[PDB]
This record gives C-alpha cells, sequence and structure tokens, in this order.
C-alpha cells in the first residue's frame, strides 16, 4: 500500500501547487477588476518596488547568461 | 460582464500579470537546475548502477 | 447663558420660537440685529477643525445648531440667501468631517438652496464632496463607489437625496463635472440604483 501510495502523495503536492497558481492568479484579479478605481497606490509601490527589484536582477544580464550555460 | 458595461479600459493590471509571470518565471527556472542537477549525477561510475 | 449645554437647549427653544413664516422673519432678526449668525457659523467652523484636526457633548450642541438653522431656512424667503452667503461655506466643511450629523447638514443645505440659477456654487460642493477621493475608471461601478464610500450610513443617504431633491428640483450646470471625471448629471441617476432597486429590502417600514 505504501510503495506504490506515494503516488496520491506527490500527485496531490503538484495539485496543490497549481491550485495555489490560480488562487494567486485569481487573488491577482481581484485586485486588478475591483481595484482599480484607479484609487491604486499607496502600498503598492512598495510592492512594486521590491517586484522591480527583483525583477530585471534576474535579468539580466548576469546571471542567465553566463552561467546557466557555462554550466551546461 | 459589469466593467464592461462601463466607461471604458482596465489598468495598473499588468502590474499583476507582470507579478505572476515573474514570480512564475523562477518556478519555470528551479525546474532547470533540478533538470542540470540531476544529469549531474548521472554523469558519475559504470558497468552496475544497481550495485551496493 | 453660555454653558454648552444651556447654550444648545436655547438654540433649541428657538428653533420652536421660528414657527410662522412670521416668527422666523423676526428670528432672523434676532440674530442678525439685535450671538449673531456669524458667531453661529463660526462654532460650527471651530468644531470642524477640532474634528480634523483631531484625527457626546458636541453631538448635542452640534444637532442643536443644525436643528435651529434648519428650522429657520426653511421658513423663510429672501433671507434665505442671506443665511446662505454665512452657513453655506461652513456647513460644506463639515460635511467632508465623518460626523454621525452628516445627513443633517444636508437637510439644511437642502433648505438653502435657492431656487434660480444661483445653484451652481451647491452642485460644485455635492460633486466635489463623492468625486474627490474617488478614482474612476474608464467602468460604471466606479462611479457608483464614489457614492457608496461616501454615503456610507442610512442617515447620510437620506439627507443626500433632500439634497439633490432639491438641487434637481428645476436645473443645474453644463458639463458638470468637467476636469476630473466623465461629465453629467447621469452618475448620480445610477447612484439610485444602488438605492431604490434594495428598498425593497429595507430593515422598518
Amino acid at each position: 500500500n505504501q510503495t506504490t501510495s506515494v503516488a496520491k502523495i506527490a500527485q496531490y503536492k503538484r495539485k496543490l501547487m497549481d491550485l495555489s497558481h490560480r488562487t494567486l492568479q485569481v487573488l491577482i484579479k481581484q485586485e486588478i477588476q475591483r481595484k482599480s478605481g484607479y484609487a491604486i497606490q499607496a502600498d503598492e509601490e512598495q510592492l512594486r518596488v521590491q517586484l522591480d527589484t527583483i525583477q530585471g536582477e534576474l535579468n539580466a544580464p548576469t546571471q542567465f547568461k553566463g552561467r546557466l550555460n557555462e554550466l551546461m | 460582464g459589469t466593467i464592461y458595461l462601463q466607461h471604458a479600459d482596465e489598468e495598473r493590471e499588468k502590474t499583476y500579470k507582470l507579478a505572476e509571470n515573474i514570480d512564475a518565471q523562477l518556478k519555470r527556472m528551479a525546474q532547470d537546475l533540478k533538470d542540470i542537477i540531476e544529469h549531474l549525477n548521472t554523469s558519475g561510475a559504470p558497468a552496475d548502477t544497481s550495485d551496493p | 447663558l453660555l454653558p454648552p449645554t444651556i447654550y444648545i437647549p436655547y438654540l433649541k427653544m428657538l428653533q420652536g420660537l421660528a414657527n410662522g413664516p412670521q416668527c422666523a422673519h423676526y428670528c432672523f432678526s434676532l440674530l442678525k440685529v439685535n450671538v449673531s449668525w456669524e458667531h453661529f457659523f463660526h462654532s460650527l467652523m471651530l468644531y470642524h477643525e477640532h474634528l480634523r484636526k483631531d484625527l457626546q457633548k458636541e453631538q448635542d450642541g452640534l444637532i442643536a445648531f443644525l436643528q435651529l438653522t434648519s428650522t429657520i431656512i426653511t421658513w423663510s424667503e429672501n433671507a434665505r440667501l442671506a443665511l446662505c452667503e454665512t452657513p453655506v461655506v461652513v456647513i460644506l466643511g463639515l460635511l467632508q468631517c465623518s460626523i454621525p450629523l452628516k445627513a443633517e447638514l444636508l437637510k439644511t443645505l437642502a433648505a438653502f438652496g435657492k431656487s434660480p440659477e444661483i445653484a451652481a456654487s451647491l452642485w460644485q460642493s455635492l460633486e466635489y464632496t463623492i468625486l474627490q477621493t474617488v478614482r474612476i475608471p474608464s467602468g460604471i461601478e466606479v462611479e457608483l463607489n464614489e457614492i457608496e464610500s461616501r454615503c456610507e450610513e442610512y442617515p447620510l443617504t437620506r439627507a443626500f437625496c433632500q439634497l439633490i431633491s432639491t438641487l434637481v428640483e428645476s436645473s443645474f450646470p453644463s458639463n458638470l463635472g468637467a476636469g476630473l471625471r466623465p461629465p453629467g448629471f447621469d452618475p448620480y441617476l445610477q447612484f439610485l440604483r444602488d438605492s431604490v432597486f434594495r428598498f425593497r429590502t429595507r430593515a422598518r417600514a
């Protein structure tokens, strides 16, 4: 029972992550449609500062290129 | 449907759409990194993987 | 008699005295000529500052102040303009503050509203006072939201309706709300969808 039941645990976990993505996506669209309104800012920019940082960090440059495929 | 029967436009939505892709993107990357690590592990002794 | 409580009952007693079109006129003169109306608005203005700067006793005093202004302004004539210009500006300012009171000032404002063309200052106050906080997208709902946010409680709405009933009686400015939003009177009627749609489900006949 246990050895081939790992299946349910793994399946459950992936389902969890997909539901998390949809949860987040629904959570996010409830903050664009009710929320503009065009009110939205304040706290938002701080979110937005964090997000900016992380995003092109990543980008750019540096990382990607060099590293991932000197490694591959 | 309701919002559509309104003046118009939608906005400041894109940022979120960016956030989710941004949050999503690395998830993409963790997989790739996983896809690497396994390969590295795979590169390692032959004639018998099944040994002790 | 200065004591806040005596002062507020004095205001109430006079309201009772103001009853005839004729009596109302005397009450008008009492303050104007032989406490003056100006002192009264001043008190309201002061309370307003204290309230906002801060962010029962006052409610007693203010409620009385309004009850009195309302009683006279209703039973008056050309005089209405004079009181209108003066409590109108101050009353508008008071309305911005939360206050329990909001409705009441709206009722008084309405009394002030004149029959003629010179509605305009009042319409601007109202539109500005719905429009200011709200962020309106280009849709309809956002507009409704502006009203809903401000006119939170039942008294607020009833007062609002009385004021609106008065202003709408016979006229308003062209391209109202110009600059801030899609112009025109239409969004106000939409708001009523919020109201008389809801009415069926009142509390409280």
